């Protein structure tokens, strides 16, 4: 025994044979499974291991190979995004790590403008 | 992405019971 489709719900098969499902409270059709929402992960952080969050699918077409669909963003793309995900996290924190160097590279600059107005006001004030 | 390379296809239009 499975799991029924919310009410309202029903599910149809496209031309093409590919599954997709009728929001008829709604008015709307979907890719995405309604009952997807109680089980997969939502995003790439919540994912362990291999699983590829709500609205992501793999595909294959003769012309392009195997390739990803993203229902959330309505786009598709060739490269696996759970390496794209690893490899934005790393960046990111690459990312962190430089704008650190440079804030501290201008205020060492700042430092030194500061003692160099202190000459400059002890100069001014010597004058006496 | 390639040149030729596929599209998102939307699901097909909401049509009634």
């Amino acid at each position: 025994f499975e799991l029924p489709l919310p009410e309202g719900w029903e599910e149809a098969r496209d031309f093409d044979g590919k599954v997709y499902y009728i929001d008829h409270r709604n008015r709307t059709t979907s890719w995405i499974d309604p009952r997807d929402r109680y089980t997969k992960p939502l995003t790439f952080a919540d994912c362990i291991s291999d699983e590829l969050p709500l609205g992501w699918e793999e595909a294959y077409d003769p012309q392009v190979g195997d390739y990803f669909i993203d229902h959330n963003t309505k786009t598709t793309q060739i490269e696996d995004p759970r390496v794209q995900w690893r490899r934005e996290q790393e960046h990111m924190l690459k990312d962190y790590l430089v704008v650190a160097q440079e804030a501290l590279s201008a205020q060492k600059e700042i430092y030194q403008v500061k003692q160099q107005r202190l000459e400059l006001a002890q100069q001014e004030y010597q004058q006496l | 992405r390639p040149k030729n390379m596929t599209p998102y296809r939307s699901p097909p239009p909401y049509v009634p019971p």
